[PDB]
């Protein structure tokens, strides 16, 4: 392929990765690497050839690069130009030689090696002018709907003319401009605020958020009637449906609801189980268990299921067409 | 009883495959919920095009250096080629930047906001929804 | 040498690489995590062969095939030896072996042509009748 | 060249633990050049460049015994030939009878 290099040594023909000094190649010549992967300790070639017994013996972190004494050193110093390990395998002679940088690094003029996105951030990280330079980094235009700002930042274009200093530089907020009759509000679907020159969806008004930062919004919003049936209160000030009382979740917010769950008292037109459920008198002897626990029909006496049905030595009458 | 769907207990009765691991011993011998199947996954090899984090964490090759902590352990971000220094001063990062303590930031959006997927350095607003 | 000639099979329980397999023991054979090794008939059968039980850890049973007139098979799912099925021992610890409804009599053969009946559930000729 | 390992070729590394074992494991043999001499005695001899001793009869008798060849190199005596022998310049004897036989 043309992602590989031709070669033949006598008759045979030969395909190999292109790759540079600052890679490893593997058995098969199936795929390349980088040279720090290569005694790291993790099998990384598709083959045993990774890390054979020529490779020494691993002293630190997986990922790291290791220097001929027994020391390491992160990986991205390898060729800075900076002995960073003092060993000098950091910018070896060898590796540097027909030096080549990675996807994620970008190359200039001082024979220096940048991160890609570092590129045109008003830091000279080349430690020269060229990853810095207008000419290059000139004319980019992001994209449609978006906004550029004096900062050399592109952001969404509903974020101008509020009071969230988006660039950095306070570029979004041309305070003459945001008070314009183009940035009117619409009084049909937003809102404004007393202090600020900021419109908020309407349904915003009051919903427990200071969406205008003055606290402007909200301020109107104060009912809550606490109806007396129907209706639970908590300590806290705040009512809820009796209901929700006891039902596992905290609904008043400090808990005043479930930490009193007391099995409710029966009426006088009720009977009482072993979950202190209550159920209708009625109910007390029939000869079906109508609480699971079989309060009912235990204390009953032994009588007989009327016609048209079926009898279980538990105590139970069924209809006979499911007898079979 | 196929093992990806179903499983077979040491008493040679089978489970469904949700139950493997749901915390109730499905099959009295308990076999099921055993740490050797209930033991966390064995994280994949960083492929190329990728990069290697101590946290045994692979990181795609672009986010490598980006003042954004992807490795989870800093791993990413630590020991970029430094150039100029990369002081917070500069102001790149549109909401938080965090000074490293050998030269160099990371950068963190006010909570509802994430890195922009196209520019880290700004920030874009989670839709919660 | 792969044979346990401690009780405790302490002698093998350190033994090194034995094959660059990684494995300690070849194909047609059975390894144990004391680093002993059996014949692979021996798993499952109700025998403790590998003196730390790992020959018949109860999850391996489920795989050995065990034909019902020569081989026998326990509810646990383990096989049992024919002559061992009512031997009066408990050689599976379920004790489905030794079970009455396997172990009970024979049906004796409905008497045929030529035949004759007794009350006794038997069959005579028929020259023997009288 | 390598941390933990030895040098003994252009450009390469091997592992320390292989030299001294009589292995031929360095392609250039320096592997075995290094080991420090280890005394012997009781009729033996010991050469430099190796960590070999040798019976003290092979040191002088024309074989090479030790790579560096210092058996051989040390000074040691020549031989002649006896008056049932003849010499001729190439460091030879031969029979005295054959002196002149028109071979
Ligand atoms: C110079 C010398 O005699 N060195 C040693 C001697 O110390 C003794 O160790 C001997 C027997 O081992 O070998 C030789
Ligand atoms: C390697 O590190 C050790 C300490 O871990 C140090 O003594 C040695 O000098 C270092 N090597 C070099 C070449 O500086
Ligand atoms: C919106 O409401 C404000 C306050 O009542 C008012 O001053 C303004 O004229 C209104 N604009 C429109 C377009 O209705
Ligand atoms: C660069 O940063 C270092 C601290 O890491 C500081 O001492 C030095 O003064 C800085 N130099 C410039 C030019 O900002
Ligand atoms: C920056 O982040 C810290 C927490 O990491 C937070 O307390 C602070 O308010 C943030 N500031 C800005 C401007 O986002
Ligand atoms: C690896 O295992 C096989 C059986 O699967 C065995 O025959 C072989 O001897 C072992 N490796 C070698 C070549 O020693
Ligand atoms: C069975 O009980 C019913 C009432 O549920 C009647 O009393 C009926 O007469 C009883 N039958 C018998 C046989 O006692
Ligand atoms: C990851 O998976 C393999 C099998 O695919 C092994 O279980 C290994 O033990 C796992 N890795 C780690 C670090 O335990
Ligand atoms: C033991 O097994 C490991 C993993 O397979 C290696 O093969 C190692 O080389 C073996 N040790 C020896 C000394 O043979
Ligand atoms: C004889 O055998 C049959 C099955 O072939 C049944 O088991 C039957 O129960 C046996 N006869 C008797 C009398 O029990
Ligand atoms: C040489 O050695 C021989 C033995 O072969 C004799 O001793 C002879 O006398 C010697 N001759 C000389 C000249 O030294
Ligand atoms: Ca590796
Ligand atoms: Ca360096
Ligand atoms: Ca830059
Ligand atoms: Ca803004
Ligand atoms: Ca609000
Ligand atoms: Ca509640
Ligand atoms: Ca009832
Ligand atoms: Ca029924
Ligand atoms: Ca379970
Ligand atoms: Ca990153
Ligand atoms: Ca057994
Ligand atoms: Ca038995
Ligand atoms: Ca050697
Ligand atoms: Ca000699
Ligand atoms: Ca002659």
């Amino acid at each position: 392929p043309d992602d590989f290099q031709t070669v033949q040594l006598r008759d045979r023909t030969l395909c190999m990765p292109m790759c540079s000094s600052t890679q490893f190649l593997c058995g098969n010549n199936e795929k390349c690497i980088p040279i720090w992967w290569k005694c790291d300790g993790q099998k990384d070639c598709s083959d045993g050839s990774d890390e054979s017994d020529l490779c020494p013996h691993r002293f630190c972190r997986l990922g790291q690069f290791q220097c001929r004494d027994g020391n390491c050193t992160s990986p991205q110093a390898l060729c800075n130009a900076r002995q960073d390990c003092a060993d000098g395998s950091d910018e070896d002679r060898v590796l540097c030689e027909h030096h080549r940088c990675e996807a994620n690094e970008w190359q200039c003029a001082n024979k220096r090696c940048i991160p890609e996105y570092w590129q045109c951030d008003s830091v000279d990280d080349c430690l020269d002018n060229s990853d810095e330079d207008p000419s290059h980094c000139a004319s980019r235009t992001c994209r449609p709907g978006q906004f550029k700002c004096n900062n050399g930042r592109c952001i969404p274009q509903s974020w101008k003319c509020d009071v969230d200093n988006d660039c950095g530089d306070y570029s979004d907020e041309p305070i003459h401009e945001c008070m314009t009759a183009a940035y009117n509000c619409d009084n049909h679907t937003e809102f404004s605020c007393k202090t600020n020159y900021r419109c908020i969806p309407q349904w915003a008004v009051c919903n427990g958020f200071d969406d205008c930062r003055d606290n402007s919004d909200e301020q109107g919003c104060e009912s809550v009637p606490c109806h007396p049936s129907g209706d639970f209160r908590c300590g806290n000030h705040h009512c809820i449906p009796l209901r929700w009382k006891c039902d596992g979740i905290d609904d008043c917010g400090d808990n005043s609801d479930e930490e009193s769950c007391v099995p409710r008292e029966c009426t006088e037109s009720e009977f009482r189980c072993a979950d202190q459920q209550c159920i209708p008198s009625r109910w007390v002897c029939d000869q079906e268990n109508d609480c699971g626990d079989n309060s009912d029909e235990r204390d009953c006496e032994m009588k007989t299921c009327h016609p048209e049905h079926f009898q279980c030595t538990s105590g139970h009458c069924v209809p006979k067409a499911l007898a079979c | 009883c196929e093992s990806p769907q179903r499983f077979r207990c040491d008493n040679s009765r089978c489970i469904y495959g949700h139950q493997l691991c749901n915390g109730v011993d499905d099959c009295g011998d308990g076999s099921d919920e055993k740490e050797e199947h209930c033991r966390k996954p064995t994280h994949k090899p960083c492929t190329d095009t990728e990069y290697k984090c101590s946290n045994g964490n692979c990181v795609s090759q672009h986010y490598v250096c980006d003042n954004v902590d992807d490795c989870g352990d800093l791993s990413d971000e630590t020991g970029c080629n430094l150039g100029e220094n990369r002081t917070c001063a500069e102001k790149i990062c549109e909401q938080n930047c965090t000074q490293l303590s050998n030269g160099g930031f990371i950068c963190s959006c006010r909570p509802g906001f994430k890195p922009s997927t196209l520019d880290k350095n700004s920030c874009q607003d989670i839709n919660e929804c | 040498d792969g044979r346990a000639d401690c009780l405790d099979a302490s002698d093998e329980s350190a033994c090194p690489t034995r094959f660059p397999n990684g494995t300690y023991c070849p194909a047609a054979m059975f390894e144990c995590k004391n680093h002993v090794c059996i014949q692979s008939f021996w798993i499952c059968d109700g025998e403790n062969d590998c003196v730390d039980g790992s020959d018949e850890e109860i999850h391996l049973c489920f795989n050995v095939p065990c034909e019902s007139p020569q081989r026998f098979r326990c509810d646990n799912s383990r096989c049992i030896y024919g002559h061992q099925l009512c031997n009066g021992v408990d050689d599976c610890g379920d004790g489905s072996d030794e079970k009455e409804e396997h172990c009970r009599k024979p049906t004796h053969k409905p008497c045929t042509d030529t035949e004759y009946k007794c009350s006794n559930g038997n069959c005579v000729s028929q020259h023997y009748v009288c | 060249c390598g941390s933990g390992n030895f040098r003994c070729d252009n450009g390469y590394c091997i592992p320390a633990s292989w030299r001294c074992d009589g292995t031929r494991d360095c392609l250039d043999d320096t592997d075995e050049i290094g080991c420090p001499p280890r005394s012997c005695g009781s009729g033996f001899f010991l050469c430099p460049a190796e960590g070999t001793c040798i019976p003290s009869s092979w040191v002088c008798d024309q074989d090479k015994d030790c790579s560096d060849g210092a058996d051989e190199q040390q000074n040691c005596p020549g031989t002649t030939c006896s008056s049932q022998q003849l010499t001729c310049s190439n460091g030879q004897c031969v029979p005295i009878e054959y002196r002149c036989d028109h071979v």
